[PDB]
Parts: C-alpha cells; structure tokens; sequence
C-alpha cells in the first residue's frame, strides 16, 4: 500500500491511497500485460475468526460475495478548518493505518506539531487483538513504558509503522502557504 | 526536519521522489490537484511496484475548491464467480497462501477506472498528457532504488512461483534486480499506450482485457472480460467528524479506516490531552483503550455497505464515543477479552 | 558557532569548530574589509561571578590578561575503535555544545543508534548554575519529567540545542562506508 | 544518513559549503585540504558564525594513527587588561564586552587554515580558496533561516556603519530568502589571502584597514597584535568510554576535558539496561554535569597562564568518586555542589 496527497492554488485537496495489499501484492502477473495482480481477496474474512496478514478477524459483514468489495483499513483523510484545507493526510500499513493517520492529526491538533513533527513522531498502536501495545525502536522511554505495564499492557516493540506523505496549509495574509512532509521511516 | 515549502502552486507528495516530481510538475505546468493525482497514480504504477499499481485499488478523498467534500471509491471487487468459501478445502479448513499467492487471490482491479472517473470528473487536463511521464518511465526504465533490491529480494520466493513475473521481475536467468540496475518495462509500456489511446477501455476491453482473461484461465483464476467490462468506481459521501473545531473528511465503506478514525478521535475529545502533551502514558491510554473498543467494534460491524448495513452513522455518534470514555479507568485497562463490540448500545 | 567534519579515503579525520562566539559575533566589521569581528573576550570571566552570554561563571583561570585565550566549551571530537576512525563529531551552542556531543556519543554507543538517530534525538542540559534541567520541546514526556522533577530537577523548555554535523565510518568487507548526519535544528 | 563508500564526506551546516569540501575530496584532496576549502566557504556563505574574524579549534586523526589538535583560538590583545570591561565602580559595562570593537580578540581563523594546511595538507590554499573567492565575488541565494538570524540582528548591525554597509540591502532594508548576497569588500579581503596566504591578513594592506578601523571606534587591536598572532599546535586531551577512544580538545577549551569527565562518570553505569531517555540514566549523567560545570567555573582556563588539573579532571579515578556521591533518586542542588570534590587540591593553593 502506499498513499499520496495533492493540494493546489486554487483550493483543491486530494489524498489518495492505493494498493495491491500485500508487497507485490498475489506476486503474479498478468502475461503480455506487465502489471502485478492484487492479492486484494485476502482482505476479506475467508473464516471467521480467522486473522488476516494483518490479525484482523471478521464474521459475516466482510465475508466473501461475488461483486462485493473487501473491507479496507486505508484512511484517506483531508482535515479542513473553517471550510478551507488544513491538512491531506493517509499512509500504508494494513490495520496499523487507522491508529497511524489518527496520531499525525491528533500530533497536529493537540500537541501543536508541524506536518514534519507530527510524522516524525513516534507511534504506537493498539488493535484489540491481539491484546498488546505496539511501539517503535527508540518510541517510547522506560518510565512510560513501565508506567503503561502497570496499567495492563503488554508491550512490544515492533517494525516501524506507516509511511506519510501529508501536506498542511496555512492562510497567509495574502494567499496560501504549502507546507508537506515525508514520513523518514520509508 | 523543515517540511518541504511552496507559496505558489501547492504540493504533490508520494513516497517515491520521481512520482513526487512528476505531479509537482503537473502543478508548475498549470494542473490542478486531481490532474497531479491522476499523473501520480500511473507514474508510481512503474517506478514502485511493490504498492504503486494499475491491477489494484483503493480511495480518493476529495475537497473540492468550491467547499465540496466527495469520495471515490475504486475498491477491487470479487470477481463474478466468487463464493464464500472459495479459500476453504473440503473440510472448511483455510488452503495455505491461496488467498496469498496466485491469480485467484485476486479481485477485479479498480485503479485505472479511479484515475479515468475523477479526472473526467474534476480535471481538467486530458489523460494522454498525464500519463505520458509514467510511459516514459516504463519505457526508458529507472534506477533500482536501494529499498527496491530489498524489497524485490524478499518476494523473490514468491516471484518464482509464477511464469510471468518471471519475466517481467528478474533479469536473464530469473537473476534479481540490484541497486542501481536499469528497470525497463516494455508490456507494462504498451498497457500504458493503450490507456493513453482508448482511456479506461484500453485496460477493461480489447486486448488487455483478453490477455487478463486468458492468463487467468490459463492459470485458475476467475476473473473474465465480463468482469472487466462489469468494473465500476462508486462516488460515495465521504465519512464526516468533527475534532476540536476541526472539519474530518475521511474514507467510508467499503472502508473501515474513516469510521473509527472518526470513532478514536470522538473518544480522545473528550480529554484535554494538550495538558499533558506527546507521549504521555495517560494520553497513550485514553487513545489505546479507544483503539481497543474500535477494533473490536471493526470485527463486526464493517463490511461493504452495498452488501451488509453498517452503523457508520452510531459508531461516529459523540455520545456512544462518550460512553466508551467514561468506561476508562485512570490506571488500568480493558482487557480485549472483556471487551464488546457495540458496548450493547448501537441500538 | 558552527562545525564541520570530514573524513577521507586514507584515513584522515578531521573535527573542526569555529565561531566569531555569538551570532554574528560582535556585529561590527571591519571597514574594508568585509569580515565581522568575534565578540571571544565575553568568553573571559569579566567579574569574579559574572555570568557570561552562556551563564558561565569564573574567576582567577579565566580572567582577562594580555595575550591569552578565552576559555571556550567547543568539543569538536574524534572517536575511535581500535585506533580506526569510528565518528567525528562537534557543534555549536557555547556552554551545550559539552552535552550536545557527549549525547550524541552516548546514543551511538550506548543506544546503539546510527548517526542519523543520534544526532535527532532529544538532547537535556545541566550547567550546574542555572540549576535547571533544560530540555527541548517534546523531547521529554510527562512521566520522564515528573520522575525527574521528584528527583529535584527543576525542568525548563528552552530553544533547541546545537547543530551537530557528524560523520560515522564502520569497517566493510572490503573497506570502509561513511554514513553522515546534519542536524535537524540547524 | 547521507553515504560514501568511494572518497569519504565532507559536512557541515551550509549545503554549499559542503559541496565545497565534498568537491575537494573527489578531486584528490585529503580531509585536511577539504576542512581549509570549507573554512574559507563558510566564512562566506554563513556569516553568523563561518568566518575569518574569529577563530577556533580542529581535532586531527592522521591516517598513521597520530592525534594532534590545534588551537587557532583569538587572543586577548596586547593592551587587554583584567577589569578593562568595567566601570570606575568595578560594574560591568553593559554590552562593552558583546557589541562593538573592543569585545573583539586578535583572529585567529585564517592564521589555523593556514597552518594545518602547510603541515598536513596537499593542495594550494591559492586553489582551494577559490571556491570561497567565486561565492563573494558571484554572490550566492540567502536561506530561510538566514533571513531570520540577520533579521534578529539587525537591532545590533545598525550600531556599526561598517555592518550597515555589508550586511543590509541598500535602505538598510533586511534580506529576504532567496535574494543574491554579494561580498565585495570579501573577496577582496580572500584574494589577499590567496596571494601572500595568512600574511595577507595578519600584515599589509588589510592589518591596515584592521588597525584603523579599530583606532576609529575605540578598539585596541594594532598590527603588532595581528603580527603577533600564533596558532599551537597542542595535545588533544584522550580518553576512553566502553572501549571507544575520545580524542578531543584540551585547553584553551574545556569542552573535550568535560566531555571525557562526564563520560568517564556515566560509564560506570549500563545506560544501554533501560536504553534511551530513562530519567535513571538521564539523573546520571546530568548530576555528573552538573559537578563538571561547577569544577569548569574554578579549574578551567588558558593553560598556559593558568595551572589546568587536565589529567586529574579526565582521570577514571576522579569519575569514579563523583559517581559515588551521586545518589538514587536523589539530585545534589548546586548550592551545595564543591568545585573538585575535595579531589583537586594541590596542597594549600
């Protein structure tokens, strides 16, 4: 997976993500043609109970029908402020892309972040099951993470989370300013 | 750490820097922000693979210069012949890697159907010009990223199993790419020229469409041109929140991201996390105890709503988001396996 | 301030800080000639007790006498492993540039972080007088400060720390790689 | 992390000035001739602190295993006296010892340059200047944060018509990003030096121009100062931390002496046990600062006018009984922090 986000003079905000799901996705082509195939089929619940590559489990809303979509994770999202682009945000990640899109705008909001800081910053995840608090090499000190096991938490440190490409737009006395960032993690 | 800057036409940021020039270059040439979008999405079609795509799928949120929030959805669809226990031996048991590996762990690719709606819809450059950079990559090659060698090594295994991306991902011999090597796509070039030339018919009919139903016959996959021919985008609303005075427009089904994206930030509202800033244990816990119950809530309650009802309406409700909250205790955890989607409420 | 590395091919490093002391130095220069003059003899003690741009204090040492050389904290250093060179590091700050750099050493070889990690990495500062512990913005979190704060230290949020511009060279199989890192607060 | 596998790098913190030395040692220079070439550029492109009227230090790792530093640190003029910069009353004179003409030491930088590069080096200054010359004489584009710190010193330019004249636009109007900064008078100044090498800055035409400006507006540096000043070559105080060797400066700094004092005291804890930002390891190592800072106030000078304790200071002994006093959980408020523990005490002086 992976997304993009574009944000022009004239007021206009795209973000997009898309994907192939798996890196590679099926990992077959189509001959004559030259473009990978998705493996996209996986995204749905084959079983229930039965975690995906990503652990996510499913009963009968995301069970397989001819037509029917397959339940996605990917968070396109533009964060608007008084009706005018604020900020064009998503990332890859399989189920970790809702927890990451939401730290970024949460990074921005509450903590007053720039776009760079805000995706820069560390993540941590949490997805119900399994029942542990994923964090990142070097994301989260001692006295926080003894602080969290106190609580209930079963962490563990795990590969670094997303990639995001946002954009920020801030109004300026005259026009606009563009403000974007890549996320230093891939 | 400075963010990259522009005053003047805006920015167009991917992961990979040629597609980020490409659809900046888009902007500079008098494009606007779909036009770029339509120009990334062919261009990281070639030069990143590995997510990039034109046999895939996904979404497109949009806020258009007039206050318009819509969404498209460009999702793969199982194909006609799908059923639900299509992945299950005769025993109901999961077949290994069959939804993994192969053509039938594939559904009828959207991406090219999205790139053509919105820029019919929203653009206002014509897509021969547009996907002209990506053809050029595709036919005169690029450099092998250090990340792709990685990569493109760690799904040799998988490459292997499949004739034709033998071909189209190794060198003679079935030798992997390194970095730095020269990577040409020729038959990814002409799909390309017919997308130029006929548009989304270049990929859904005619030749394409025969080479994809025939390989997929060829070799157990289900998709056929009826299904190519039957592909369809859907411009959906998108899903709305709000989050301290701030407007969120994200993804609704046939995704679950949006929601409770939506949903966890309801929840953390309620807390003045600015109190105690980034990274504060009491914060991570107010957040993860909200990501806990959404998670749980996804299990049940998300699905593609042209086939299933989805309470996307009660799950970004602030009160139900409210009652999650009260349940949070200060110093201590709900355990996942005492957690209930819905709380019981949703009704 | 400002620092600079290098290493060569042969084996040569070198670590080198120069500075006209505060920004732009004394702001006066010299007519003709086009180079601003360093304002260094702040870097004296002036008055027994005085305390410096940097709150350096002093007293007999580094008092004003003809000829001598103002004491200064740049720490422009070379680190080695096995009398090969291993990192060349330095930067800028007056009295932080000592801590600046012994926290980059430190992540490195006690974090085992690359140079990129260590040189972003939040960095504190204790100068004995201010008794403070000054940090950086989102350097440090609630639980780390408040352990910190029981323990006494009177925690202050100030400007960013140094610029450090370093370079790492680890041995390869068939010689050596040279891995560098500007700084984000440059 | 930027890489080379093929002549090394060259950094610093002005993209232009990097390429500088960058380019330098692509074309056969050693890091010597490299760290000159980018001295000189950063004295034009970063004026805020690259220079030639200031001065500074450079730690050397030679290729045959020598470490060697040298101190090319301003020196306080020859008519420079203990309470010059006070009053009738013994009170500071506010801003006299920061802004101006007589808060300058004798420079020190282009003496330095020179110097490592006629004993260590392998190009021609004449060659690896003209980069620098180009940047002056062509201009080059002002950044963002440029525009910011010459516009936090302008309050400070104005007072000095010399600055007024360099550094503001015509109209004493601020630069902005993006504008071309050129530097006439500069390269003017780095042609000197191109041709007769530090003579052309320390003697002649421009010693002149020094000696008279400073007489003009009240500073005491003379041609005897500037014909006066030496660099020296000087041992770099060594140490070790977890089997890494610490090469740094030693005096006149007292960066790479606190430097290995601090982490000779944290080296007797496992930092790596609880890892990055544990307030364990940060109380550690800040209480072994703040002893540091405290012994710097009354140990640390110009060694050599002063008697420096360097080798009792980096000695793992001295670290060993600082780390002793630190106590768990606890700080030592400053107030009550002894310079040298009791450790530095050479009889009853």
């Amino acid at each position: 997976t992976t997304h993009y986000s574009v944000a022009d003079r004239w007021g206009n905000a795209v973000s997009v993500t898309y994907t192939i799901n798996a890196s590679y996705g099926s990992a077959a082509s189509i001959d004559g043609a030259g473009f990978l195939l998705n493996n996209e089929m996986d995204d749905f619940s084959i079983k229930p109970g039965n975690p995906n590559l990503y652990g996510l489990v499913g009963g009968d809303a995301n069970a397989i029908e001819a037509n029917k979509r397959p339940l996605s994770s990917m968070s396109p999202t533009i964060v608007l402020k008084n009706n005018k682009v604020f900020l064009v945000v998503g990332s890859p990640g399989g189920s970790r892309i809702i927890t990451t899109v939401l730290q970024v705008i949460s990074n921005v909001i509450d903590y007053n972040m720039n776009i760079s800081e805000a995706v820069s910053a560390p993540r941590f995840h949490m997805q119900w099951l399994p029942d542990e608090l994923r964090i990142e090499k070097f994301g989260m000190p001692a006295d926080v993470k003894d602080n969290l096991t106190k609580m209930g938490y079963q962490i563990v440190t795990k590969p670094v989370m997303g990639d995001v490409n946002a954009i920020q737009v801030l109004p300026k006395t005259k026009g606009s300013v563009f403000y974007g960032s890549t996320d230093p993690r891939k | 750490y400075p963010p990259i800057k522009n005053t003047k036409v805006g920015l167009a940021l991917s992961s990979h820097p040629l597609a980020s020039e490409i659809g900046q270059k888009v902007l500079e040439e008098g494009g606007n922000a779909i036009d770029a979008a339509v120009a990334i999405g062919f261009a990281l079609a070639v030069v990143h693979p590995a997510a990039g795509n034109i046999g895939g799928g996904g979404f497109a949120v949009i806020h258009l210069a007039n206050g318009e929030n819509v969404a498209l959805d460009f999702r793969e669809k199982a194909p006609l012949k799908a059923t639900k226990n299509m992945f299950l031996d005769k025993q109901g048991n999961v077949v290994p890697k069959l939804s993994e590996d192969g053509y039938l762990a594939a559904g009828v690719p959207g991406t090219v159907a999205g790139m053509e709606a919105m820029l019919k819809k929203y653009g206002t450059k014509k897509l021969s010009q547009l996907i002209d950079p990506a053809i050029k990559l595709a036919e005169n090659g690029y450099a092998i990223s250090q990340r792709q060698a990685e990569t493109l090594k760690e799904a040799r295994e998988r490459f292997l199993k499949y004739s034709s991306s033998k071909k189209y991902f190794f060198k003679k011999g079935h030798l992997d790419y390194q970095e730095g090597d020269l990577f040409v796509q020729k038959d990814l070039a002409k799909t390309l020229n017919q997308i130029k030339t006929l548009g989304a018919k270049g990929f859904y009919q005619g030749q394409v469409a025969e080479l994809i139903e025939k390989d997929m016959k060829k070799n157990g996959g289900i998709i056929t041109k009826e299904d190519l021919a039957s592909y369809n985008v859907k411009w959906r609303k998108p899903v709305v929140g709000s989050y301290r005075g701030y407007k969120i427009i994200s993804m609704s089904p046939p995704s679950s991201g949006g929601t409770h994206l939506i949903q966890i930030l309801n929840v953390m509202e309620n807390a003045d996390l600015s109190a105690l800033g980034y990274g504060a244990s009491k914060n991570i816990h107010i957040a993860a105890e909200a990501m806990r119950q959404a998670y749980a809530d996804r299990s049940v309650y998300m699905g593609d709503a042209d086939f299933v009802s989805v309470p996307v309406d009660k799950l970004i409700n602030k009160a139900y988001a409210k009652k999650i909250f009260d349940t949070i205790q200060p110093d201590t955890v709900t355990p996942s396996s005492q957690i209930k989607p819905g709380m019981g409420q949703l009704h």
